[PDB]
RNA sequence: UCUGAGAGUUUGAUCCUGGCUCAGGAUUAACGCUGGCGGCAUGCCUAAUACAUGCAAGUCGAUCGAAAGUAGUAAUACUUUAGAGGCGAACGGGUGAGUAACACGUAUCCAAUCUACCUUAUAAUGGGGGAUAACUAGUUGAAAGACUAGCUAAUACCGCAUAAGAACUUUGGUUCGAAUCAAAGUUGAAAGGACCUGCAAGGGUUCGUUAUUUGAUGAGGGUGCGCCAUAUCAGCUAGUUGGUGGGGUAACGGCCUACCAAGGCAAUGACGUGUAGCUAUGCUGAGAAGUAGAAUAGCCACAAUGGGACUGAGACACGGCCCAUACUCCUACGGGAGGCAGCAGUAGGGAAUUUUUCACAAUGAGCGAAAGCUUGAUGGAGCAAUGCCGCGUGAACGAUGAAGGUCUUUAAGAUUGUAAAGUUCUUUUAUUUGGGAAGAAUGACUUUAGCAGGUAAUGGCUAGAGUUUGACUGUACCAUUUUGAAUAAGUGACGACUAACUAUGUGCCAGCAGUCGCGGUAAUACAUAGGUCGCAAGCGUUAUCCGGAUUU
């Protein structure tokens, strides 16, 4: 590569309904601020749809954001718009150097900025911090610094300060610098250098003689001269933040307005300043494919490797991969191998993308994300090379996709369409499982939540022009029988050309334990051991409909006791039949019953809705005892039928507001209710 | 032209300079491989006069080998 | 294949030497019995004349290694010739170039020598040949420059030298040459080459 | 469009302007020669076809058949 | 003399009428398993389905005025052209929807044609005018542009002198619808540019002009033959069948018009129908023939669709135009702009048919004395076992036959298997080092020798000159060029046809299946292990053309 001091890329992480589309906007305007074209005052004159925060802050721009700030080129990513799916989240991560956490501000509660900062402290991958809106109402910059400490604890510190409380927002008391007023309601155009206000001096100083003091964990000398009480150069104490926030030591908080476009240049200052380099972060490892299969790194000179993490559809020129080369550096017109599966792919061309334009740059470094025409048969979650060398590869994906439902085709013909829209949909994110069931018959496809199923069916109809009907998941029933019976079965038929007869006398006898078992009892020699097999199978097939709604009956034990084997009108298939006729018969007499799934699900909350899940789970079903104390948590364990799952992920997803989370293993089948003897017949 | 790749060849044709080649033709005059230069040729200057007294000026380069067929001690000056 | 593997099992089911007799008859002892685990009693249970013209036929290509494509272009370039066309084929048979070199005296073995035509340690007339399957024509001149001191096959071939008036040689000085076609009565007559010809219009 | 077939329309535009006024004269004459007949206008179409079929305005055979049919009919007055 | 091989198959059985199947080839081949590579090509057949982007056919300043900029005190020289004027554009490439007929091919006829640029052949290459282009200023809008008024150049446009020669008119002179001559009547010929020379006068070179006669080229027109099936398609036909005059096409021609009539064709099949680009030819057979008209080559039709015209020698013009249709795109919304059956690339489809790759190195085409410019043609190169040809993955010796395993069924033996182990050797290819091409025996370029009418001299030409041209290519390959067995073999069948079976499981079920047919209790027919055999980086499977089938 060349200058990769200076390639930082980073990724735009917005809170759920914390603007979303606004922060991304903002977030635009200001990485728009260059002067060459006047992409400063075009980004000014934007005012766009309002439908979904992610929907639209995503639709605004493109996913590549290729900006530049004063001495380095920015690549600004805001790929995940969501519930907050794992593998967006991650994979833009490992995509991105470095990261801003947008936190909540028409509450206080900013349930899924901690999920994201899990995930990014998961990594040891360096963020940021800053308060989407200075100006809402419930945006309490006590209620935030106090709010960070109480639920994360991660010693993050307040640098700035803010000059208002939601309505008299006006500027910002610049903590590195003098005191910066912002008068703008919006559209940031200058910046108003004032000196540090009197009366919030001390509130500096104390704050001044902790920030040096945090990062008094660095070198003695500091120390030293904290005890003296003489000032430490800004440069230094910058540069002393700047390894603390890389290093993960600690995280800067900023203040600012999305809606106003208050001090966000601050921002962008800091970002320059003291957010990493490729060369400043730490090495994300890949993995190969031989059983050892990585000791190295990306080395970022000329072994090119890329992950291949996003494709989407041009209709002039195909397909688009969106690639952020880690190492190495590659033209265009020249074959890459994907050795996942061993196959060439032309570069036909390459581009890169700053708002919605194209820039066809005919050589990429490393450290940078591009977009190439060509290779069309490479999905996302591999690695791209060029060396004819085994591919390495990072992919820690969380796949959870708890609520599934049914799809269902109009036709065939429609199967197979919504068939070939699934094979489009996977190759973007294949977290979500297919399934055609053999008995249900309708295909189950899983999704995160109703945004998730929605933005899907979005896809289904309108990207990919496929009209599906939608319906409920399908995983139904076993089928077993109440207490044992003896009959018989005489079949004396014919048909197609001559006489056919069997008889034989079987007992009908459940088995709680064990599935089908025979037992023979011929003694005087009634039925040939010719035929003591064939019968059996009659048995095992018999079983297979039921007279309550058909299906296979289980958990019987089966002793024949005599039969009748005549002349050439007897035959194996015939006993076979009157052995299925006894069967169904006795079915019939001895009252057949069902068993429903049960699945075994395990829920471990720290204190909130322990009364929720309890009140839930007695009001909807399921087999509950007590209470397990995990070490500070409350943990249940339910064994609750599989029917009770459907909202359920997301009745304790919403009464978690997003931060439910439990673990869904298949038990056994068990008796069905007479409720449930109602519900499901015809 | 015709032959192979790394292998050219191109038979010496009196063809009018303004219709394509690779067609039908008054008359074949020579041929040539330009590959490695050795100058064999199948030339008849016999009917080729006829065709430069009605014009039929052949391809391009063919001039240098009409030096090499003398036309112009015979053909130029033959007038005086 | 351009090797056919194993060459004694060859001979196995075979029962003929590509040697003169001892390629399976001194390496032990002489096992000239026909492979197979289900082996038993065979005397006139599996021969007929399709079988024999498949034997003979399977023994031609394996005494010189031709491929099938090969060896419907040296069927076309014997066709492109009059006569007998089997005596030619025949005299053609001779024209590999380690079939030549391993009747030279300057390679005990046929696949030898094609390994060393490979190699590039030969010489057809100022143009190191690495085609082992180019046809000689009378009054070709052979060089072995450098690539023969460190070859003792050569040099033991060389002491080992066969006569031939088709071909001259000097082996003490490394040079061969074509002389005229061979003659049928130098060569085994067990093998019939009418039926292949019989065998080859299938195009 | 490319701008070759631009510059050509701006000449020949123009140029079949002229070769329509020249074409429209030359039908005048033989208007006037068709209302009556004399040497007159005969030597007024014998220079008029020298003027266009110098050109590609008119085709000679055009021309010559022309004035040979005129020339007929008149050879009969 | 060119030149010919079948097999099984009903049934108690035998043949016969006679069907079937494959053994064989071919294929834009497709698919499976796999797969180093050389060289030879080729590499949408689905949707003339819809397409971003770039080139895709432009050139000339020594044709013209002038503009812009450099140098120069200025003049002027130079660099580029906004434009005009000249020419190429109709070449060429691609497609096959249409078209079942002069369309191909073929033999001839055009007593009825034309055909710049290029052949022959001569007459000269003036006198002017009056205009606009470009530009300037204004009007309308972001702009593209559009509109208005002023100034002019041109080898541009249009009169004016003569027309050598032709052509027309008339008279005389020809030939089996003809052609040739003489005289007279009439008409209309050019434009200049550059260079050398010359005080000048003027002369010359060279380009171009005009008209003239003659090649060639291409196009048009005439027919004969050859150029699918359909009668479970027998009437069609009123510009229809001809005649007179006129218009008309490069010419003839109801091609068309006015008048005059009512014929003309068609059972040897018109018309209607569907199926179609045609040929040389690719493949299949010994052939009569069939197969299809790959690619290429020749010819014809088309350029989003229907017309219509436009100049130009030549077009109703891939990439000129208007209308109308249909679409798409932009519009700050008033209006505009366009057509990949061009190169690719992209979307869909299918099983699938590739690079928006390089240089114009060569060739070619165009423009131009000249240099020089264009050239998604061209030549290469990328990719694909897609076909063809060619090569390796070792080789010399090497054991009663290493170890293990298999059968034999504990016993020996065989068996895997010279395969192994072992010694020795090697390197096309893998890979380091230097060599290393012709392709350009062309083309430019001026001075020389010479030729040549002139000569005052440049220039017109032939023999040598190097500064001149390489993507391909420090390429293939080669001196053990470094090391090194190292960098590498699968596939099908094994009851018979059809050269290829043992052990185990197995129970008309599982399954094989080209056919005969196998498997219901130890199956040489299935499934696995081992072994055998045949082809091989190809082997298996499918479709379709043929041989076999002489089985219309």
């Amino acid at each position: 590569t060349v200058d990769l001091i200076n390639f930082r890329n980073f990724g735009i992480m917005a809170h759920i309904d914390a603007g979303k589309t606004t922060t991304s906007e903002r977030i635009l305007f200001h990485s728009g601020r260059i002067h060459k074209i006047g992409e400063t005052h075009d980004g000014e004159s934007v005012m766009d749809w309002m439908e979904q925060e992610k929907e639209r802050g995503i639709t605004i721009t493109s996913a590549a954001t290729s900006v530049s700030w004063k001495n380095c080129s920015l690549n600004l990513i805001d790929t995940p718009g969501h519930v907050d799916f794992t593998v967006e989240v991650e994979r833009s991560l490992r995509v991105l150097d470095g990261a801003i956490a947008v936190l909540d501000a028409q509450m206080g509660v900013e349930p899924q900025t901690e999920t994201v900062w899990r995930q990014a402290s998961r990594y040891e991958v360096p963020r940021i911090i800053f308060v989407n809106k200075m100006d809402k109402t419930g945006a309490n910059f006590e209620r935030s610094v106090q709010s960070i400490q109480q639920r994360l604890g991660v010693k993050a510190v307040p640098i700035q300060l803010p000059i208002g409380a939601e309505n008299d927002f006006n500027g910002i008391i610049d903590l590195i610098e003098e005191k910066v007023y912002f008068f703008d309601g919006g559209k940031e155009e200058k910046a108003e250098e004032k000196p540090i206000p009197d009366q919030f001096k001390d509130q500096v100083k104390q704050m001044r003689a902790h920030l040096v003091e945090e990062v008094a964990n660095f070198d003695d000398q500091l120390m030293a001269d904290y005890l003296e009480g003489k000032e430490i150069s800004i440069a230094d104490i910058k540069r002393c933040i700047r390894k603390g926030v890389i290093g993960c030591q600690f995280f800067p908080v900023l203040c600012g307005s999305a809606f106003k476009n208050k001090g966000i240049k601050l921002l962008l200052d800091a970002v320059v300043d003291f957010l990493p380099s490729p060369v400043d972060v730490p090495q994300a490892k890949a993995y190969g494919e031989d059983g050892n299969e990585v000791l190295i790194s990306a080395s970022d000179d000329a072994p090119f490797v890329g992950l291949a993490f996003k494709v989407a559809t041009d209709p002039f020129v195909g397909r688009l991969t969106f690639v952020r080369v880690y190492s190495g550096v590659l033209k265009s017109g020249s074959y890459v191998k994907n050795v996942r599966k061993n196959k060439k792919e032309r570069v036909s061309r390459l581009v890169k993308m700053h708002a919605q334009n194209r820039n066809e740059i005919e050589e990429i470094r490393a450290g940078d994300i591009c977009a190439i025409i060509g290779l069309k048969d490479t999905t996302t979650g591999e690695t791209l090379v060029d060396d004819k060398i085994d591919v390495q590869l990072e992919a820690m994906q969380f796949a959870q996709p708890v609520i599934s439902l049914a799809v269902e085709p109009k036709t065939k013909a429609d199967q197979e369409k919504m068939s070939i829209a699934l094979s489009k949909l996977a190759e973007e994110d294949p977290t979500f499982k297919t399934f055609t069931d053999p008995e249900t018959g309708q295909t189950i496809i899983a999704g995160m939540g109703e945004l998730h199923l929605d933005i899907l069916v979005d896809r289904m109809r309108r990207e990919f022009k496929v009209e599906v009907n939608v319906g409920a998941p399908q995983v139904s029933f076993r089928e077993t029988f109440n207490k044992e019976s003896e009959v018989e079965g005489k079949y004396i038929k014919q048909s197609g050309g001559r006489g056919q007869y069997g008889h034989v006398k079987i007992r009908f006898e459940p088995n709680k334990d064990k599935g089908f078992e025979f037992v023979d009892k011929i003694v005087g020699g009634r039925i040939p051991r010719e035929y003591i097999k064939p019968v059996q199978a009659g048995l095992e097939n018999a079983m297979a409909s039921g007279p309550l709604a058909g299906y296979p009956m289980i958990d019987i034990k089966a002793t024949l006791f005599d039969g009748s084997f005549h002349e050439v009108d007897s035959s194996e298939m015939a006993f076979k039949i009157a052995a299925s006729l006894a069967l169904k018969e006795a079915g019939k007499v001895c009252s057949p019953v069902l068993l429903e799934p049960i699945m075994a699900i395990e829920v471990t909350v720290p204190e909130q809705y322990f009364g929720d899940t309890m009140g839930d789970i007695s009001s909807r079903r399921g087999l509950i005892e007590g209470t397990e104390q995990r070490d500070n948590v409350q943990v249940i364990k339910a064994k609750v039928p599989l029917k009770e799952m459907f909202g359920y992920a997301t009745d304790l997803r919403s009464f978690s507001q997003g931060r439910g989370n439990y673990v869904m293993q298949f038990s056994h089948y068990a008796e069905t209710p007479k409720s449930v003897v109602n519900e499901i017949i015809a | 032209r015709m032959g192979r790749v790394h292998y050219p060849t191109y038979r010496i044709v009196a063809v009018d300079s303004r219709v394509k080649r690779d067609g039908k033709y008054i008359a074949l005059i020579g041929h040539l491989n330009p590959a490695l230069k050795e100058n064999k040729c199948k030339i008849d200057e016999a009917v080729a006069l006829e065709w430069l007294n009605k014009g039929a000026k052949p391809t391009d380069t063919v001039r240098s080998l009409f030096s090499q067929t003398g036309l112009w001690k015979k053909f130029v000056e033959s007038k005086k | 294949m351009k090797y056919t593997g194993s060459i004694f099992k060859r001979s196995r089911r075979l029962g003929f030497s590509l040697l003169e007799n001892n390629k399976e008859f001194s390496k032990g002892k002489k096992r000239k019995t026909i492979p197979g685990q289900h082996g038993n009693r065979f005397r006139s249970s599996t021969m007929s004349g399709y079988a024999q013209q498949l034997q003979e036929k399977q023994r031609m290509q394996y005494m010189y290694g031709i491929t099938d494509k090969q060896f419907r272009r040296l069927f076309r370039l014997v066709l492109k010739q009059r006569g007998n066309l089997a005596v030619n084929l025949f005299r053609v048979l001779e024209s590999r170039l380690d079939n030549i070199v391993y009747r030279m005296g300057f390679a005990p073995t046929r696949r030898s020598a094609r390994q060393l035509v490979n190699h590039g340690h030969v010489l057809l007339n100022d143009r190191t040949v690495d085609t082992p399957s180019i046809i000689l024509n009378p009054g070709d001149k052979v060089r072995l420059k450098a690539k023969t001191i460190k070859i003792p096959i050569v040099k033991a071939a060389s002491e080992s030298g066969v006569v031939s008036p088709f071909v001259e040689t000097n082996n003490k000085t490394f040079e061969g040459t074509y002389v005229r076609f061979p003659e049928r009565s130098e060569l085994p007559a067990g093998i019939n080459e009418s039926y292949v010809v019989e065998w080859y219009k299938r195009l | 469009n490319i701008k070759s077939n631009e510059k050509r329309l701006r000449q020949n535009i123009k140029r079949n302007l002229n070769n329509k006024g020249q074409k429209t004269k030359l039908k005048t004459n033989v208007k006037n020669f068709h209302k009556e007949i004399n040497l007159d206008n005969l030597g007024n179409v014998y220079s008029q076809a020298d003027r266009l079929a110098r050109k590609g305005i008119i085709s000679t055979n055009r021309a010559r058949r022309l004035k040979s049919r005129n020339v007929a009919v008149l050879n009969k007055t």
